[PDB]
């Protein structure tokens, strides 16, 4: 089955926002 | 609006000639109604 | 064919009967044991019918009249007016 | 060289008309809603090219239908 | 006037004669030779079936997701057209 | 619904082919649309008409 | 005898109806769309 | 399609391919509407004469009745003056409901139909006029829808706002096929059934002549034979 | 380029579709005479897919 | 009224049927005679009804 | 249809735009496969775009919608606007043949 | 069944008597009006 990937290391996280990796972070 | 090629024993003249004596006829058949 | 926005749309929002007549039906075209057993099953329905049918012929004799019966009203006034 | 000079008229295979008179008088059955097809288009929108007096072999290959 | 629907009940009612006569000359001809009624059924139901399952894959929502054009091989109805559809130009 | 489609008329020869395959099996009752059109007290009282209008008639 | 003629101009409409009434109007508009191109070769 | 339409227990058509034969003979009456103008001797015991006049009698297309009358009335075309089909296969069922048609006065197509097949019937005279004026309802409704034909569809001079105060200049399409008929009608000489009729129809078309004066140089032949 | 933004409001991809499952199909046109008229040729058939008795038992199921 | 009959929606005298049997029914024939009676009957109704202005 | 659901599928995609488009444009990988290439002081190592490209390719799939949705109707109203020619199961009923038959008949020639 | 038999088979003793007087009434009331119409007409 063919599925758009889900890219999660792109994903800003939602509930915290303090654990991303820090180039996602300002 | 799709034309064709064929043979015939007519030239492309008297083919328009048919042509015009087709299409008189049906437009006053549908212009008359 | 690109998924562009099947993910938002899995977001937002998240018979047998005549199957089984149809294999009743393939099981009674193979032997000719069950086709009498059709027949006259089937010639009884018909009669079934037949007694339907008349009991609407005999409805349209009834509805008929009338309508005829409305036709003779009017035209024993003709037998007057002309004679005027 | 030799592939410059060819005639245009041709380059398409063969022209319809003989296209479907034969395809009818093959067998193929499909090629055959094929041919009538077109000869019913034909027929109603310019009958004097299917007329039978100018194409006479053709009046059987109705009739073995 | 009482005469429009009394002409229109008679109607009806013919109609009815009509359908119950249908109905009575099926199981006739069924009732005289049962094989080639019983393997016309057989055909036309599964035609009929097939024309009317003909047209399902022309939704709302079953058309702006992907599940017709990606990995519908089995399908293969539409998708096969795009040889011809861009060689005529329309796109 | 003034006008029909492929689909009605396809739908209609389906429906109408199913219910003359369910009466040899005996999966329908179909006793309502038999007793709604036969009446027999509707008959007995349309019987009743034709009498009177023998009655009426002699 | 041959001769290699262009055919005629069959209106084959894109989406193809079954009642007349909702086909005369184009069939007028190709009628008169054929018949103006037509005319100017004679 | 005769042994459908008679009822005959040879043949009955089953109703699940009904469909499959009505289109069937929707398209083969059109071509004996075609080569019925190369039937055009007609014999005396025809099938196809025959099967039509039986058909005829049963359907109920406004079509198929108009391609049946365009069919029998170009089939007897050049037909005798002594002895062909129309002298004995029309068995006065027939006969009776063409002429019938002449009442219908909102149609107007089926009434051209019917008046050109009288008279393309009518054009011996000898054995025709007779068994036309023959019957008491055959030839008493031409005497009162024939005048009336003239005035069809004809805007008279009315005087209904002359009493409530307080000219056409042309004809109609079957103004002229009326005139045609009659005319052709009153040519019956030596007082046989024709004349006897077109001296009993005068004194009512004399009305509509007073308001039509296009009806002057047409009624010309019927007004010199009076 | 000249391509919209994806809010915009139209967003439908079927408004006027039509399958031609969907199409009217040419039936008898059934004929009115007058109120006296009960010999005519009540209807009239050129061009159509079925029947007058199919299409009157049509025309019953649903009326 | 028009040169032409007026198109209308509901159905106008569908036919009888034929191939039923005549050795059960023996009715549909004495419906025939009604029928016809009925036109007949109309017939004149139509002619008198012209026939009355002229 | 029904366009109060669409309006919130319609929102959530705007939320994805406007939040890839706040991604600084200096983002790079560093994958644990760099360690057998030896990367000097200066040597331009060939993973080190495998999320910027990633992170456009969802940025100009997201712009791109209503040009495949006008491709998918020029697609679908030309597949299925003929729908009775290709098909074999539909183009072989009574009632199609017969509506097609019909609509070419040519009008009766008087006299 | 046998309500049915009942009403469909004393019934059409009555169907083909009334059918038979009003083919009588009819043909009696014709042929009045048909002799009637002559004196009007003279």
């Amino acid at each position: 089955k063919k599925e758009f990937p889900v890219n999660l290391t792109i994903k800003k996280n939602v509930y915290d926002s303090a654990q991303d990796f820090n180039a996602l972070q300002d | 609006a799709v034309f064709d090629l064929m043979t015939s024993p007519f030239t492309q003249e008297e083919v328009l000639i048919k042509e015009i004596d087709f299409l008189k006829n049906k437009l006053l058949d549908l212009q008359s109604l | 064919s690109l998924p562009i926005e099947d993910n938002y749309i899995r977001e937002v929002v998240g018979s047998k009967l005549m199957e089984c007549v149809n294999d009743a039906v393939q099981t009674l075209l193979q032997g000719d044991d069950k086709l009498g057993k059709v027949s006259d099953k089937s010639r009884e329905i018909s009669e079934k019918y037949i007694e339907e049918s008349q009991a609407i012929i005999q409805e349209l004799v009834k509805l008929t009249m009338e309508k005829l019966e409305s036709k003779f009203t009017k035209l024993c006034d003709l037998e007057t007016q002309l004679e005027m | 060289n030799v592939f410059q000079s060819l005639p245009k008229e041709t380059a398409r295979g063969v022209d319809d008309l003989t296209r479907m008179e034969m395809a009818l008088l093959s067998g193929i059955p499909e090629e055959i809603k094929w041919s009538l097809k077109k000869y019913l288009t034909y027929s109603n929108k310019a009958p004097y090219m299917i007329s039978l007096r100018t194409l006479p072999d053709l009046l059987p290959l109705f009739k073995t239908f | 006037a009482e005469d429009t629907a009394k002409l229109r009940e008679i109607t009806k009612l013919a109609l009815q004669l009509n359908s119950s006569a249908q109905k009575y000359q099926f199981f006739h001809e069924l009732s005289l030779h049962p094989r080639e009624t019983l393997t016309h059924y057989l055909w036309s139901s599964k035609q009929n079936e097939l024309v009317l399952q003909g047209d399902q894959y022309f939704n709302e929502d079953a058309a702006r997701t992907s599940d017709i054009y990606s990995n519908n091989n089995n399908d293969r109805s539409l998708m096969g057209n795009i040889s011809l559809l861009y060689s005529q130009g329309r796109l | 619904y003034n006008n029909v489609t492929l689909k009605n008329l396809t739908a209609f020869q389906l429906l109408s082919q199913r219910e003359n395959i369910c009466e040899l099996l005996n999966l329908v009752e179909s006793t309502e649309r038999h007793n709604s059109i036969i009446n027999p007290e509707r008959q007995r009282m349309s019987l009743e008409e034709m009498k009177k209008m023998l009655d009426a008639l002699k | 005898p041959l001769n290699w003629v262009q055919g005629p101009a069959i209106f084959h409409m894109l989406t193809s109806p079954y009642t007349q009434d909702e086909i005369i109007n184009h069939e007028m508009n190709f009628l008169k769309g054929r018949l103006l191109e037509l005319q100017e070769i004679t | 399609f005769q042994c459908v339409a008679t009822g005959d227990n040879k043949w009955q058509l089953y109703e699940g391919n009904a469909t499959f034969f009505n289109e069937l003979t929707h398209y083969t009456l059109d071509l004996m509407e075609a080569i019925s103008s190369y039937i055009a001797p007609a014999m005396k015991d025809d099938h196809y004469f025959q099967t039509l006049v039986s058909i005829l009698n049963y359907t109920k297309d406004r079509y198929m009745v108009i391609s049946i009358l365009r069919s029998l009335s170009r089939l007897l075309v050049r037909s005798k003056a002594n002895e062909e089909s129309a002298a004995d296969n029309l068995d006065h069922k027939t006969l009776s409901l063409i002429v019938s048609f002449l009442l219908l006065e909102c149609d107007s197509e089926l009434i051209i139909a019917s008046l050109d097949f009288l008279y393309q019937y009518i054009l011996p005279g000898s054995q025709r006029i007779t068994e036309l004026f023959k019957s008491k309802e055959c030839s008493l409704i031409l005497e009162a829808t024939l005048p009336n034909l003239l005035s069809y569809n004809i805007a008279t001079p009315d005087y209904h706002l002359l009493q409530k105060h307080k000219f056409p200049q042309e004809l109609s399409d079957v103004s002229k096929v009326a005139c045609t008929f009659l005319c052709l009608l009153s040519n019956d000489t030596d007082d046989g059934a024709g004349s006897a009729f077109c001296q009993r129809i005068r004194p009512l078309v004399l009305h509509k002549l007073a308001d039509i004066p296009p009806l002057t140089l047409a009624l010309s032949e019927y007004m010199e034979n009076t | 380029s000249n391509i919209p933004d994806p809010t915009l409001p139209p967003t439908e991809m079927m408004t006027r579709f039509l399958h031609p499952n969907w199409y009217a199909l040419p039936t008898t046109v059934w004929l009115k005479y007058g109120n006296y008229n009960s010999w005519a040729p009540s209807f009239n058939e050129n061009g159509t897919v079925v029947d007058s008795t199919t299409r009157g038992l049509i025309w019953l199921e649903r009326i | 009224t028009q040169t032409n009959p007026v198109p209308v929606t509901y159905p106008t005298d569908a036919y009888i049927p034929t191939y039923l049997p005549d050795d059960k029914v023996s009715n549909l024939a004495d419906l025939k005679k009604l029928i016809e009676m009925d036109s007949r009957l109309d017939l004149y109704l139509t002619r008198r009804r012209l026939d009355t202005s002229i | 249809g029904d366009p109060d659901t669409e309006i919130r599928i319609s929102a959530r995609i705007s939320n994805r735009i406007n939040e890839l488009e706040r991604l600084p444009a200096n983002l790079g990988t560093y994958s644990l496969d760099d360690c057998l290439e030896f990367i000097t002081k200066d040597d331009l190592s060939s993973r080190m775009d495998t999320f910027k490209i990633k992170a456009l390719v969802e940025l100009k799939s997201l712009k791109l919608l209503t040009k495949q949705k006008s491709i998918r109707q020029k697609l679908i109203n030309n597949v299925a606007s003929q729908a009775h020619h290709n098909i074999p199961y539909l183009r072989d009923s009574p009632f199609t043949a017969a509506a097609q038959r019909s609509v070419q008949i040519r009008s009766k020639v008087i006299v």
